[PDB]
């Protein structure tokens, strides 16, 4: 059966890609287990299911599993929830420059046109080298629910 | 020789648990090591019949599965039909003609008969899952990767009932036997039989857990339902089992029974921790062999194999073993589930006027 | 030599009952002989325990009757806990270690196994009436009256045993152990387990159930009521031991299983009468101990000779053997109960003066 891509395309089904993405959430946490992630998300495979909803369903199952036994299970969702929310407004993990994300944003109306009237180009490109993109993966799962809430 | 009914009076309370004179008056009013008869009462509560859940709908879901799940499914299937098919017969012909109390000599043949309704369970969910059950049964003994363990496991009961044998007809000392020289220890008998039941232990204590969470995983989907009902009542079996084995093998190796005991179980540690070992290093291959044409949701070869160490350091420390792996909490938490089961309104002015603002 | 899992893939549908090769795989999809299937399945059906039966009554009784009829109710309570205790474990070390096919493997240790739970009860009952339950358990093996007969029935068992071991170690044909040259023989190692069963049959057809005359002589009188309870759920599994021993014995005699054993059952004819009625004799012998100092309504020395003579004829006869006593009809026929489960007023003129006077 296939699954239908972030781009459109679709391709059959590899649970080695779920396997992946949770070892690297799950890494160097303590008492989280990829096993429970993956039993507790009751994922329904049907034949075209959207591959960014079996995203949302596993962040799900994770966030629910935090508990005063494995409290580590707030930075798996966390890290799970930040891969998503990349996805979402990127197409892919690595953020693009400052600089072109605020021209981008600018057009579409969606920041202030001031940023690119009080800081130029070479301006921006300073500001990025101050960004630490790894600094998302110091935040909780409560943090980013607000984050993209 | 071995007799089924010693003629001599002997105070039962004081015989060893193995290798003292043979049972003779079958009586429950006492016991030397109670674990056994809180053993068969446990046991004996937990009687059950493969017939009395419903497989039926088992049989929907097995067709449904991949190929790769239905071969996962049925070799864990096949090993579970091994190991119980050895341990229907084999506590019986090894223990039986060796046990001196009678409460442990009751134990054993529970313990054996429950055996039996685990083996004719694998039957009843084979037959309520596969179109003939004789694929499955014909490639039991002929599979490859099973072959070499059954051969492993099988053997350290067999060299026990050789020796015993050999105890019987001869008594200690050296003999001759058609020209060769056999030399019968009562002190080889004794190492034979604490490496037999380190081999049973880690038979039931790691084996057959590792294959628990193969069978559990599939219910954690909600698939194989009558199968994990029966896995789950044999889980609750296999807990009494591995219990016995370990009050055994401590008793031992405390000299709590049998003060030459203790000396020669601290001569065995090296070789029982290298018979863990291998075990352990045994069902990872496994595991290597289940999932070599794909996964399952929630079981891959990692998790397993992971499983397989940190169910094998609990096992190895109950017995006074050293821990062959690193430190590691349980890679599979869901599998626990399946092995344990209007204002008073009144106001007094008086003590508020007791207040300075 | 046995081996718990012989690593040959064999038909087992094609496998004698016994000194085949040893069972490895424990299917119950098909069998040989559905006898001992229907037999498994028959005693599992019927698992009770002895704890579920209420026997507050009975220490009160008990207490109330006669001494001498004191001495007949526990005189044969200790008979029914030795005989118990053989069967408990002989069946598992003198029968496993030569059974060929997975079904009649797995009766044996489901028969084994219903003996664990008789010996329990004899415990639950005598410790439920005396204050001492070690005066009477040790009186089984300290009494000269009682252990005699021990040897009859240990006998048989001990001697197959010893020459299966030395089939097991040596193989057929002539050896010297120390000197002293031995012969196995595989004709008499088979004649020596025609012999056992016989006994066996013997054991379970005859002498208990002369043993079950006297317990349930008691409840036709409504006393030791609770007693009378669990003898009858013993009474119903000896049923079905009997019918094992007797369908092991007719299929070897009529060499259907294995042709050899057809020429050795019958060398064995006489044999096994002499083994038939010596049983009979006994039990006459261990009445006459009974009633040493007194009878009680219903059962006496003579009345009780006149049943194992009755029930003898019935058991032979059932394993092709010559009846050894006269015809007589049931002495005691109540113990069938404990061994199973306006005017039409028209007239017609015209009729009647068609009548002639
Ligand atoms: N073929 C496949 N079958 C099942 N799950 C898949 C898959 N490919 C990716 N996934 C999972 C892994 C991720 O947790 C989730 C979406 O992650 P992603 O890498 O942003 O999606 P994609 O690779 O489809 O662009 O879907
Ligand atoms: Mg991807």
């Amino acid at each position: 059966l296939l699954v239908t891509k972030r781009d459109g395309s679709t391709e059959r089904i590899n649970l080695d890609k779920i396997h992946r993405v949770l070892d690297w959430a799950a890494e160097g946490l303590h008492n989280v287990s990829i096993s429970q992630v993956e039993l507790r998300s009751h994922i329904q495979f049907y034949d075209g299911i959207k591959t960014s909803d079996i995203h949302e369903t596993i962040i799900k199952a994770a966030a629910d599993l935090i508990s005063r036994d494995a409290p580590d299970y707030q930075y798996l969702a966390a890290r799970l929830a930040i891969f998503h929310l990349r996805k979402k407004a990127y197409g892919q993990f690595e953020p693009p420059a400052l600089y072109d994300h605020v021209v981008k944003m600018v057009e579409m109306g969606k920041y202030d046109n001031h940023l690119l009237e009080d800081y130029t180009e070479e301006e921006f490109k300073q500001m990025d080298t101050f960004i630490d993109h790894d600094r998302d993966m110091t935040f909780s799962y409560a943090a980013v629910k607000q984050l993209e809430g | 020789a071995y007799t089924t009914f010693s003629q001599t009076k002997n105070d039962q309370l004081k015989e060893p648990m193995f290798f003292g004179q043979p049972v003779n008056v079958a009586r429950y009013d006492q016991q030397k090591y109670d674990i056994f008869e809180k053993l068969i009462e446990k046991q004996l509560s937990f009687f059950w019949r493969p017939e009395e859940v419903d497989v039926s709908r088992d049989r929907i879901d097995y067709q449904a599965l991949p190929e790769h799940e239905k071969h996962i499914f049925i070799s864990n299937l096949k090993y579970q039909t091994l190991l119980d098919s050895i341990q229907g017969r084999s506590p019986n012909v090894a223990l039986l003609p060796l046990i001196s109390i009678p409460e442990l000599e009751t134990w054993v043949e529970t313990w054996a008969f429950s055996e039996t309704i685990h083996s004719r369970s694998y039957t009843h969910i084979i037959r309520n899952i596969v179109n003939d059950p004789s694929v499955v049964f014909d490639d039991i003994v002929t599979n490859e990767q099973i072959q070499k363990r059954a051969e492993g496991i099988s053997s350290y009961y067999d060299e026990l009932i050789e020796m015993t044998s050999y105890w019987h007809l001869l008594g200690e000392g050296t003999h001759t036997v058609n020209g060769k020289t056999v030399t019968v220890s009562l002190r080889e008998l004794k190492k034979k039989l604490y490496l037999c039941l380190m081999s049973v232990n880690a038979l039931e204590a790691i084996r057959f857990y590792v294959s628990f969470a193969c069978s559990f995983a599939f219910a954690e989907r909600e698939l194989m339902e009558g199968n994990a009902k029966i896995i789950r009542l044999i889980a609750r079996d296999e807990a009494l089992h591995l219990t016995g084995t370990q009050h055994m093998l401590n008793l031992l190796r405390s000299g709590a029974d049998d003060p030459e005991m203790a000396e020669i179980a601290e001569e065995c540690k090296q070789e029982c921790y290298d018979l863990f070992v291998q075990a352990a290093q045994q069902e990872k291959d496994w595991a290597d062999y289940l999932f070599r044409d794909g996964s399952m949701i929630g079981l891959n070869k990692d998790i397993l194999c992971q499983y397989v160490e940190y169910i094998t350091n609990i096992r190895m420390q109950a017995v006074g073993l050293d821990l062959p792996f690193q430190t590691r909490s349980n890679p599979i938490p869901w599998i626990n589930t399946w092995l344990v089961s209007q204002i008073d309104s009144e106001v007094d002015t008086d003590d508020l006027s007791n207040f300075q603002l």
